[PDB]
């Protein structure tokens, strides 16, 4: 009676070609009646959700033709023809056999598609902006490294930090992103990164 | 044909009461249930509760983590649906919709955003201490208008919001704030 | 949760919904009516 | 037979088919691929 | 849980301008989902029945277009457009909210409309008949005297002219006899005997 | 596409006992469920039984004057549904249909005759007249079975022709009625080659 199946969720995306997501929960959902109770959903960036699939396979009025999709008793498969611009979002499989449900579930994220890229690491040990009145928290920055998985820690070891990322840098697809670290006055007497894009990790001191 | 044109919010202290009102239009809303799903920001989506249609009664769930909390009232005569916020705690902040269904959701209509907790006007590069909610950035006057990486903010220990901006060149940068309830531009310049 | 009726309306809602839309598709695509805006001629006769 | 168990599933199915019947009337209809038969010319030369 | 058409029963038609069907009903239906659970039936001469409109106007493929319901839930009423040759039958009303259904019911016929053309009265001396001719519209009384035993038949709607004639046949079995035949229409004055 | 079948009909004494056939092609069988209606030779339709499906389960529930007299089968293997017959009544010859649904009565069958009755088949009487005038009668009477032709001067004259329906006598034959027109030469002829009978008639007023 759980749904946790999902298809890769960063699966990338390229326009012209087709695509396919595909979810195979726990224990059957075919009603006696003879339907699978199974319904797709589309987060658009921005903006409040849209249905596409309702039970089964059934397109809904307004939804462009370019999507289907496939089911069986335990596998589902959405099946989505040439990808445009604005098919990038957010995925959810969806059932309604069950009881009332509680959470939607992770889903699945897709992005267009872009050759591997390695950051900048750009580290600031130097802090002035905040400094003489309190901690300034340092900086450890990143740039153009795509994919966007990627994760840093700051070690001089912490177990405190903030971080915050961009929207696929507009036309460049690569990811930027930004690290913050929490510090005080009485520890102030560093960033190390390392992605798929990457060989080595890397780390400075200046 | 349909929409639902949901309002009411705002910012509210903890520990106070609000309500929220969705309207009909153009269907028959009498035979539809209503429902309410919350997204918290920086996460997935969560469902709050539901209201049957008359046909099979008034039976409401309220799922779970409310229990009381908040209350959901339905009215035929202007097709309106009210959510009744009531003792407000901190995380329950998040961006609040109004579909239309039991099972399956429909239309889903638009969304409303509200805010908690209790503090004051601060005033702003890191672009630390500041809680209007939104602020601006005029790198270089609005002049420079290439290399912008300006970042969302992050929620910290006590609110009070910090941003980030950069830019770079291998070879005259005011970066400088904007603060809507302040106005209080700083400009200045930095040499490393 | 109600006997079972109680998502089976709401399909049978959008089924019929959906239906409608597309009949109403065919009847404009094959049956669409054409208004006539403007008009000039140039008859014998001294017509203008 | 089970009041509203089994009433509306008859009711469902009719209105998916009647609605696939529509959908398929209409891209039928908006994009139906025509075929080619056969083939004459009379080219410059001695093409005939 | 008792429908009857309520209808006109011949409802004679003639093509180029449409018709109507009412269907009056018991208390109304109006299930809690929010539909009416009424059907509506069509049987050809000599045909297999087929479906035209399911619970409440959504006609099904195949049907031609201009066939059409509408009503509430206690006034059903089934609208026709512009009338042409065929449709006609027998149609019938079908309720839904009880599963154990014996019959569709008398349904309503449907004919041609003409005139009010008088019939025609023979005899047939010498197990004797009595017959008529074209008596549109149709309806005739027999009431042999000179009663309790006779056996009759009626052919379709004369598809050339659309006037009915009718055959009855006096049941008797030998030399019994030792000595009324008479016959009254719509579209007739006080019935003719012959007696023999 | 979807195509009903019927199969199994026939003359058959009172007391028999026989089956019927429903072939069903173009769809899932499994899920809808079978129904079964029977139209009186000159009357309306009144419904027999109604089979569930595997899905619920279930059987049929059957109605008055056919609880307790015979059953209903139903396969999957080849989808061939079943009804059986014990102990036929002569009331129940009538036309029988086999049609999908068990609520919603969706697309039907094709029908099948199924008569009872216990008699031979028999040669048919004249007993014509030509009282005074002017749809000319000559009838006929005591044949069986129903299959029977008849013509004017020898399938001449078919202007006018009014042929009546058969009807069932008491003693099981029936009795026909053929008159045209003659507003003033004239033989009435009839074949029944289910008794391979040829009789010609002449008439005069």
């Amino acid at each position: 009676d759980v749904v946790m199946t999902q298809s890769p969720l960063s699966l990338p995306v390229t326009p012209g070609e087709p695509a396919s997501i595909s979810c195979r929960s726990s224990q059957s959902l075919l009603h006696s009646n003879g339907y699978n109770y199974l319904d797709w959903y589309l987060q658009k960036p921005g903006q409040s959700p849209q249905l596409l699939i309702y039970l089964g396979s059934n397109r809904a009025s307004g939804v462009p033709d370019r999507f289907s999709g496939s089911g069986s008793g335990t596998d589902f498969t959405l099946k989505i023809s040439r990808v445009e611009a604005e098919d990038v979002g957010v995925y959810y499989c969806m059932q309604s056999l069950q009881t009332p449900r509680l959470t939607f579930g992770p889903g699945t994220k897709v992005d267009i598609k872009r050759t591997v890229a390695a950051p900048s690491v750009f580290i600031f040990p130097p802090s002035d902006e905040q400094l003489k009145s309190g901690t300034a928290s340092v900086v450890c920055l990143l740039n153009n490294f795509y994919p966007r998985g990627a994760k840093v820690q700051w070690k001089v070891q912490s177990g405190n930090s903030q971080e915050s990322v961009t929207e696929q840098d507009s036309k460049d697809s690569t990811y930027s992103l930004s690290s913050t670290l929490t510090l005080s006055k009485a520890d102030y007497e560093a960033c190390e990164v390392t992605h798929q894009g990457l060989s080595s990790p890397v780390t400075k001191s200046f | 044909e349909v929409q639902l044109v949901q309002s009411g919010g705002g910012l509210v202290q903890p520990g106070r009461s609000l309500r929220l009102s969705c309207t009909a239009s153009g269907f028959t809303f009498g035979d539809y249930a209503m429902s309410w799903v919350r997204q918290a920001p920086g996460k997935g989506l969560e469902w709050v509760g539901f209201i049957r249609s008359k046909a099979y009664g008034g039976t409401t769930e309220y799922a779970a983590s409310v229990k009381g909390r908040f209350t959901i009232s339905r009215d035929d005569s202007k097709s309106i649906a009210y959510l009744q916020m009531n003792s407000l705690k901190t995380e329950d902040t998040a961006v609040y919709y109004c579909t239309r269904g039991g099972t399956l959701f429909d239309y889903w209509g638009q969304g409303t955003l509200v805010t908690v907790s209790s503090a004051s006007t601060k005033g702003p590069c890191l672009v630390k201490d500041y809680f209007p909610e939104p602020v601006t950035v005029s790198w270089n006057s609005g002049a420079l208008t290439s290399g912008v990486h300006t970042f969302p903010a992050v929620l910290q220990s006590s609110g009070l919001y910090s941003l980030s901006s950069v830019v770079t060149v291998p070879s005259t940068y005011i970066c400088n704030v904007n603060h809507k309830p302040s106005n209080t531009k700083v400009d200045k310049k930095v040499e490393p | 949760a109600s006997t079972d009726s109680e998502k089976v309306a709401e399909y049978l809602r959008r089924a019929t919904l959906d239906l409608r839309a597309a009949r109403q598709r065919i009847r404009e695509l094959e049956g669409e009516p054409v208004a006539v805006v403007a008009m000039a001629c140039r008859l014998p006769g001294g017509v203008s």
